[PDB]
């Protein structure tokens, strides 16, 4: 929980992601807007709880040192290999460890934000290690997180 | 850079929920035990009543724990967003 | 009797949430990988953008998983209540 | 997932816990009332999801065979030792494995539904194995779940 100088500056840029009206303070209302922009749906009480956790002086909003002081407690990261593998497993229809190149293109061009058929070409070129038209997604994810 | 890594995981309203529910787990654990192991003559109406209260208390504590995990991941979402600026 | 034992643990709206979010985990995993390992010249604005989209997708899947666990324990509460009548 | 005769009869009694108006059907509205009586707060969508899981014919409510058919899938139980220990740990102020007899009486006579000071006497008589005025709650819980 000790933060460098450069990280203090980058987190000032981060604060602007949250402080939508730039009035120097993050409110439950701004936090709701941000969380929903990230596809989550926190309740009023959850928003107040998130503020109350980093709200040192109890004035109902988060300022920059409450915001910074708080990042310091959570700088530790961890790899996402297993979570990413589980995302691929969603499309593993037969539960056999494989997704065909054809099914991958079909997923990536129809679901979520999507890739172009050409972006999919690049992804499959990397993913299909054996050139057998099949993606061993455990191996591909291990390659990307190495 | 951080690449694909993300923040590593792991109130008063919830705090009150925890102490009341936990006391009731103790209450009903004790009363089920007494009524099933320390009596000459088991009264099943009594056991059923305390089994209902026991399960409600246990599931209240589970509910609090799940909400804590949810809150923790909501906060970790915000920390993750802030960390994109480290790139 | 069952004494202190309880039911052992472990939608379309959530199903759609899962497929869209999972596809986006694949999308952004790929695009971060490409932009950090397969380019001559890393574009950090690009990496930041896809890191934001990656974390949102990962946390959407976590949200679904947590809701599933919550639903499962709500159903287990009802099964536990019904099981009190077995006493 | 095979249910006996006697268990089918006892679960009919169970159905009445849910079917509040005894009209033969459990609705989201009745399920809300029941879940709240148990100190939970499911949302409308969660209530509909719980019905939709056991709602074989898609008519929006649960009948007895949807209700029974469904119990069959979840008859397996498991011991609650660790969960019960964790409930005691809530009152382990110093995190030392012990709660004093005095603190136990204080908890049990003030929090939750409560015990009488006399019921607490019986509980402590069993819990304080060593007669040292201290409760090793891990040992006590193991005794009660044996
Ligand atoms: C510093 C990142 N963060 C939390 O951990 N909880 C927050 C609540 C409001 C704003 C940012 C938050
Ligand atoms: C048979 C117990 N039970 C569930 O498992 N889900 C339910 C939904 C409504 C009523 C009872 C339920
Ligand atoms: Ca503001
Ligand atoms: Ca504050
Ligand atoms: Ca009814
Ligand atoms: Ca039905």
């Amino acid at each position: 929980d000790q933060l460098t100088e450069e990280q203090i500056a980058e987190f000032k840029e981060a604060f602007s992601l949250f402080d939508k009206d730039g009035d120097g303070t993050i409110t439950t209302k701004e936090l709701g807007t941000v969380m929903r922009s990230l596809g989550q749906n926190p309740t009023e009480a959850e928003l107040q709880d998130m503020i109350n956790e980093v709200d040192a002086d109890g004035n109902g909003t988060i300022d920059f040192p409450e915001f910074l002081t708080m990042m310091a407690r959570k700088m530790k990261d961890t790899d996402s290999e297993e979570e990413i593998r589980e995302a691929f497993r969603v499309f593993d229809k037969d539960g056999n460890g494989y997704i065909s190149a054809a099914e991958l293109r079909h997923v990536m061009t129809n679901l979520g934000e999507k890739l172009t058929d050409e972006e999919v070409d690049e992804m499959i070129r990397e993913a299909d290690i054996d050139g057998d038209g099949q993606v061993n997604y455990e191996e591909f994810v291990q390659m990307m997180t190495a | 850079g951080r690449k694909l890594e993300l923040t590593k995981a792991e109130d008063t309203q919830l705090t009150k929920r925890v102490k009341n529910a936990a006391a009731n787990v103790l209450r009903e654990t004790w009363l089920i035990y007494k009524n099933t192991k320390l009596v000459k003559k088991i009264d099943h109406a009594k056991v059923r009543k305390h089994q209902r209260k026991f399960l409600q208390a246990i599931h209240q504590l589970r509910s609090v724990k799940m909400e804590q995990r949810k809150l923790n991941d909501q906060a970790n979402t915000l920390v993750d967003l802030a960390k994109t600026q480290l790139e």
